[PDB]
């Protein structure tokens, strides 16, 4: 019963606490920044920050959190979370990256079926079947929300949104019992 | 206000590199950098042309901010009309109005603000600055002020946490500050909006120390690219943000800088 | 603390006289007073002794006030519990805490506290001050400085109203008080709360005077009763306040007096 | 005096550019601008030749000005008898005479005289100015000593209108202004003449920022011609004066503007 | 050390009343004192006679003080060999040496001092105090000065406890004390011996207010007895610091204290 | 701690040199120095690259040394990553905290500081330095501040030797110092860890004078190498700290030195 949170770049502090603030003894928080901490979580949260940055960042030496993570949901299958560029870092095909880039592919961890489009802010109402900072657009494609707003498969789940910047930690328990659940 | 410090709290733990054109702006995104400001490339210090804040704005994907004199809100709408991401009223820049900060309240664009004490910066986040800096010493390279400072406010923050609820009322008066937000400041006990750190911040160690320090990100100024390697330097101080606890990445982006 | 400001809303227009005993505060009542300050019957000057307090308190039907030295918070806590109508933070008295003022929030009772400038005014009423009044000079029968201080605040207040929306947050740095009262005071076009003149006033003149400059009402010392006729003087200090806009009044008062 | 007033309400919202020949002069009459300040084409500065003002006054439809030395009163004769179409007391020229000042009730030619605060700006219309500009700070393009004044005077006359009938006499003497015109500024609530801002003005938006601080116009100095591009560059200075309040227009002049 | 700071920490919570006979020592002993403090029964202050002493000590079953120049080594060992239950290296005393202070170290019986800051609390608690009292005003009867030292040292205490582990020995240096106890003091929360207040307490309010500012006890000067009614103005400062928390006690004590 | 001090003490009677290369550090191991202080072979001065204090300390089998800046705890770290023999907190470099030192507590590294009286010295082994140098005047060649500090700290060593147990406690704070070290100064009767001379040693002779006072070794900077022959002189300073107290071998290493 440990998760961690990708702490590599912004929003992973919203993120830590509203996880803490569901009150559970058992449940646990550490930021995950290398390999170490991502073999010590049974989960992982990728916080919304920059996608280029969490990229770069995940880069070092050869790739090695980069390998790490994506051996990590690929093999071990456990749960994993991304909001915002989250998503885009879990969609395997992304586009509208006009710089040629020789990432190509291999730029997003990849995981879930869907195609984004990163490119401003509101509120919506989640008709589950929400502050939309910047929220990505998925343009190709079970939805576990739309108002698609969260898209669920296998492990890995996506919300377009940011839970963390409400009050309300419905969606933070909704991975710790789906973490729950894989355990 | 609330969407603007939501977007900046999603601003935390990143690297702005004030760029002077698009080869140093896409430098600066390759580099993993969150947002990029542009500066005029090479007296009186003016807002630079909107013609180039827009040419970079369409040339990466990451954040952009620009600069605008102390008081001038008629350059802030130049800019809120060109839809940049964060405009920042800087001191760096000749003051247009000395007496005068910028109604932020009036403009949908966050805007950053310099800050040398916890009242200075408590002034500015009333006028509605979504962020602040450290004000340090632009230009010099010296980590001196902004290590002074980012102590003093830290300081001041937590004898204010300290403190008793008969005695914050002075306190507010000491350092010349709305008391609804030096209580705000006691609840939170930190600054209630993102603060990064600015001025001095030219090595990955003294960008990591900022970051041991308590600031949840770093402003570092046009050194990065007036180096022997522009593209490796700025992705070392990158790393050292986003590594600022771990001595070995300190370490190896350290060696073989220049 | 709105509670508060609607019994002082009834105090405006009111006289309030420095009593020192029982026969004083009962001319002062019958004199019109709308309120009596107990006051020390005589080098430290302390909180008159609560029993005094208490023995007027049941021989008056007004108000009666009570003074406790600027930032002694026990002197309060006491008075508090004696059910007192109206506590005063008086600069009269020596300063127990120089450095900070009552922590007004905490107490039921509404609290009054001088005032030299608008800052100040906006600062104390920050704190939980529910009125206000000029400190002047207290002891000297001089009105120059509770006249000057009724200026410096209206002046402020007014060159406030005159003001922009950019230049209120520079305005409130420099006289140093809470944004959110200064934007208060802007929109009421007057201090937020009841505000009274207090030092100097010993005249039907000078009763006039101060509330012909705009304040609610007058605090008068204790000149009336060393004076030939107590319970005259102080009537027509009483009639100066509620017809100060009538000079055939304000001449009648003044004559054989 | 009246019909110099008139003439002047005339001239509001409109630019007046500093050019120095002929050329110039004609660029600034395309560019849209409602007079020219003619100029020395260069220890001690004097009223220019009147064989110059007299070609650029047949060579231009639009109003002519020129400089006259701070008391200098034999000047100001020669220029009355050139037919001129406003005269312009200036502390930019060495001063002729320290203590005094040109009586510009002698003349029939409008003045128009500087000013740093409501006290001298209404000694001058005492005098016979039929027009006010603020000193500002010539020759630096800093915009911070004509905003500074800007505002002083703006605070000063509307202090002045939240103020009591006996309270004026005391800030007359204050402000050291005659009490006829004191009670005039309060009963029209704004200065009783045509007021201009000179002095820093170099941006379409720092010509924007006066108008929108209430001024009825802008002095443009020379920087207008020593730029890459003088037409256009003076065409931006008044599209920004017509549309000052237009944040899309401000941002259309200011892009490209190098 | 240890069992001297034992026998003080049985000493909160209570009142030293500075007597000056055996009728006043009775007095305050009656009225529920812990302690009195012998008095010369009066232009130099010297250590009482110690047969004044002696017949106190044992004319009153509670503890009994007394009273020694700063610095005079040889007063208190004369009081030592009494077999005194406390020392009070005092300030109202003339001074026998400005420069020293007596080696509490070497006796066996337990000193109080002054102190106006931590700094200097902690100075006094290393060379041997085993308890301390703010030094006020005395004779004045103004708790001014009592309060404000009350809140300095209540001020540097938490915001020493606020601050972090490497800013510790730069704070030590400022406020010049010694390391080892600034870490105690830290680890504690509070001074690391008993603190009572001493200075213008001369009423049920003002002992109260000391006591709810966080002191253990305290020290009520002479006025007790130079009033109308020695006893009950005794036993009400008494029962005002037994129960400084209930305002409804204070009233009843306060009341006909004349 | 301890292992620190016990490392330290074999470091008696040594020459450390500040070398800038391979080269250099290669004369000073051959000219018997004990250790090299690797420095930067050229605004602000910053620790030099650990890729160049890497390569020094592979091809010498002597200490090496490094410089962090005054407060820089992030360049401590780095280095103490890299294995270092010993940190060097200067102030040659430019301070990056001007308020703090690092906690060298923290480190597994010892570090070496600076020194100009007994006070300063002791703060900074309280503090967790493991080695001291005086400070002196480095740049300039000059041996009277090296000498002159070296005295002042002699002479408070041993002043404070002869005093009393009463006094020890006025004059730790006098020289605010911990009161902890003083007692262990007086007890051992010098500075309670090496002290080594720095600033100023540049011939023979000042090596041996510096020694001659009671230090455990001494500091040579750069100029040992810009000068005519760099292993002669620097086995001369060698020699001379070796046989200070040699007349004969003085004189022998000092003719022809230049």
């Amino acid at each position: 019963i440990t998760i961690g949170v990708l702490s590599l770049q912004g929003d992973f502090e919203p993120h830590i606490n509203h996880f803490i603030k569901l009150q559970i003894p058992s449940l646990n928080i550490i930021q995950v920044r290398n390999v170490h901490d991502l073999g010590l979580c049974d989960g992982l949260v990728i916080p919304g920050g920059e996608s280029t940055t969490v990229r770069r960042c995940c880069a070092y030496e050869q790739d090695t959190l980069y390998n790490a993570l994506v051996h990590f949901i690929h093999v071990l299958k456990k749960p994993i979370w991304g909001t915002c560029a989250g998503c885009i870092l879990l969609s395997k095909n992304v586009e509208n990256i006009k710089l040629y880039s020789n990432f190509g592919n291999k730029f997003s961890f990849g995981g879930l079926d869907i195609t984004i489009c990163r490119n401003d802010s509101f509120i919506c109402s989640l008709n589950i079947i929400a502050a939309c900072i910047r929220a990505p657009y998925i343009r190709e494609i079970k939805v576990l929300a739309t108002f698609i707003a969260a898209v669920e498969q296998n492990n890995c789940l996506g919300t377009v949104f940011n839970p963390e910047l409400l009050p309300h930690t419905a969606f933070q328990q909704y991975f710790y019992e789906k973490v729950k659940n894989y355990k | 206000v609330l969407l603007k410090h939501g977007w900046c709290e999603m601003l935390k733990g990143g690297v702005i590199m004030d760029v002077k054109s698009v080869e140093q702006a896409k430098i600066a995104e390759e580099a993993g950098a969150i947002g990029v400001m542009v500066l005029e490339n090479i007296g009186v210090a003016r807002s630079v042309d909107p013609s180039k804040v827009e040419e970079i704005k369409k040339c990466v994907s990451i954040n952009v901010l620009a600069r605008v004199r102390i008081g001038h809100f008629v350059e802030a709408q130049i800019l809120e009309e060109l839809k940049i991401d964060m405009i920042d009223e800087s001191e760096v820049l000749t003051i247009a109005d000395e007496m005068h900060h910028i109604d932020k309240h009036k403009f949908k664009t966050p805007f950053v603000c310099g800050c040398t004490n916890l009242g200075e910066a408590l002034r500015r986040i009333s006028e509605g600055a979504s962020m602040i800096r450290t004000k340090g010493e632009a230009g010099t390279g010296n980590i001196i002020e902004a290590i002074k400072h980012i102590r003093t406010v830290n300081n001041e923050i937590c004898y204010l946490c300290c403190l008793s609820d008969s005695e914050v009322y002075h306190f507010a008066k000491k350092i010349n500050a709305p008391i609804d937000l030096v209580l705000l400041t006691k609840k939170l006990k930190r600054l209630p909006v993102v603060n990064f750190a600015a001025g001095g911040v030219a090595t990955p160690a003294d960008a990591a120390m900022c970051m041991q320090l308590g600031m949840d990100g770093v402003f570092v100024g046009s050194g990065i690219f007036e180096s022997e390697n522009p593209r490796k330097m700025a992705a070392s101080i990158v790393s050292a943000v986003s590594n600022f606890n771990n001595p070995k990445i300190l370490l190896d982006v350290s060696m073989n800088l220049g």
